[PDB]
């Protein structure tokens, strides 16, 4: 189907094709000098330069190289500077550069790349797609936005637009407007579309408005593979670790971290307590769209990992206390943080990004009524100087109705069950 | 933009290479 050789390239059909099946066959080591004997002889072919940038991407595959990966990128870049290069073959050799470009976290390179492949196939629906999707991975809502919005204009039945086009919308906190992008946009079935992501946040839309269908849709994104059940829908996933909403200290085997903290609550309390008073800026409002209403803010000591230097000057022996557990100030998918929350607040159900992680709360300041925590289909209360734990990859939901301030400390671990080479290798979150 | 409590984001994760 796809045609990619040009007039000359057809003369030298043979030698192309030999060099090609080398490299089918797994031998890309001599499947490399054969395609860059070809690119020596005939330098101006595009079908030579478009093999040797395969087989400089197979390598960089066996190998496991960015460097030659890095090589890779710029051979499939000299595919579409040589002349009278086949269509399908430039838009073939520019797609997998961004791929690639992609992969090495080169998003601002990729991006060039696919506004290069839109102005020279302006017609091409996909590739202002891919684009789009280009804005998104940089975190460019606003420019991804537009390019949807263009695709829809030209295009109102393409379901990749639409359940993106969804998704911006409610990261805008657009609820109402969503829902029916995303729901057109899976029902599409077009490819792209059957996404996690878009089963995810077409419930959660659907359960802000108060549309009970909420559910129904993740009873089918279970069915479909993306959630490990209805109540648990993370989708960064170790499959096959222990699922429960609420855990006991001996479950997960860190009862070492509980004694500290229960024994040692009062100097967390205390400066916590002070920095409120005294820095209270340190503490951040929540800002991921998760509260219906009310107060929330976080001060954190941890993330990804990695200790916030400046944050622990606030909070020093805490910090200290708490270099001793690297189950916690190791996981690179969960945080250390104080959280506040004030009356007149309530959290959206919502969902953790992993499954992971587990997270304890400890109690510093808990009025005596008005604040509850329900996880999955059981609702809980804190307690001062005591740890709860639970699977914040499961469902919860958070009220503040006291008539003073709430504060915990939540500190995050690795699910038990994940092996230390697991701990070691999963990417941050 | 992280994704600490949600999955707000597109991505959660960013990798660089191999
Ligand atoms: O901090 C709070 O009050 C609510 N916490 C959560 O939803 C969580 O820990 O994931
Ligand atoms: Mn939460």
């Amino acid at each position: 189907k796809p045609k990619l050789l040009n007039k000359f390239d057809k003369t030298i059909k043979a030698e192309l094709d030999a060099a090609e099946k080398l490299r089918k066959r797994g031998k890309i080591e001599e499947a490399v000098n054969a395609f860059k004997e070809l690119v020596r002889k005939y330098p101006q072919s595009p079908r030579a330069r478009y093999g040797k940038a395969q087989c400089e991407d197979d390598l960089a595959e066996k190998r496991r190289s960015n460097e030659v990966l890095r090589g890779a990128i710029e051979t499939y870049q000299e595919v579409a500077s040589l002349p009278d290069v086949p269509a399908d073959l430039l838009k073939l050799s520019l797609k997998r550069r961004s791929d690639r470009q992609q992969f090495l976290g080169h998003m601002r390179g990729s991006l060039l790349t696919l506004q290069r492949l839109v102005q020279l196939f302006p017609n091409d629906t996909s590739l202002k797609n891919d684009l789009g999707v280009g804005y998104l991975l940089i975190g460019d809502n606003d420019n991804a936005k537009k390019v949807y919005e263009e695709v829809l204009s030209v295009t109102p039945n393409d379901g990749f637009a639409k359940v993106h086009y969804g998704f911006i919308l409610k990261a805008q906190n657009k609820i109402a407007e969503s829902i029916p992008y995303l729901k057109e946009g899976i029902e599409s079935g077009d490819p792209g579309t059957d996404d996690g992501r878009f089963y995810f946040h077409l419930g959660d839309a659907m359960q802000r408005v108060g549309n009970k269908e909420a559910y129904k849709w993740y009873e089918l994104g279970h069915k479909r593979g993306h959630f490990a059940s209805v109540w648990q829908r993370s989708l960064y996933n170790v499959n096959g670790l222990k699922a429960q909403p609420w855990w006991t200290p001996k479950e997960t085997g860190y009862t070492e971290l509980v004694k500290s903290l229960e024994r040692n609550w009062k100097l967390i309390r205390d400066e916590g307590l002070a920095v409120m008073d005294k820095a209270k800026g340190l503490f951040l409002p929540e800002d991921e769209n998760l509260r219906e209403k009310g107060d929330w803010s976080q001060f954190t000591l941890w993330q990804q990992g990695r200790r916030n230097e400046n944050a622990c000057k606030g909070a020093p022996k805490t910090c200290t206390l708490l270099e001793k557990f690297p189950e916690t100030t190791g996981c690179r998918r969960g945080q250390i943080k104080y959280s506040i929350m004030h009356p007149g607040t309530h959290v959206w159900p919502h969902t953790g990004p992993t499954n992971c992680r587990l997270r304890m709360h400890l109690g510093l300041v808990i009025p005596k009524e008005g604040c509850k925590i329900r996880c999955a289909n059981e609702t809980k209360t804190w307690e001062e100087g005591k740890v709860l734990i639970f699977d914040d990859s499961f469902e919860h939901e958070v009220w503040q109705d006291a008539s003073s301030f709430r504060l915990i400390f939540i500190v995050d671990v690795w699910h038990p069950e994940l092996t230390p080479q697991q701990r070691r290798s999963l990417p941050a979150i | 933009g992280k994704c600490k409590d949600g999955l707000g984001e597109y991505t959660c994760t960013s990798l660089e290479g191999f």
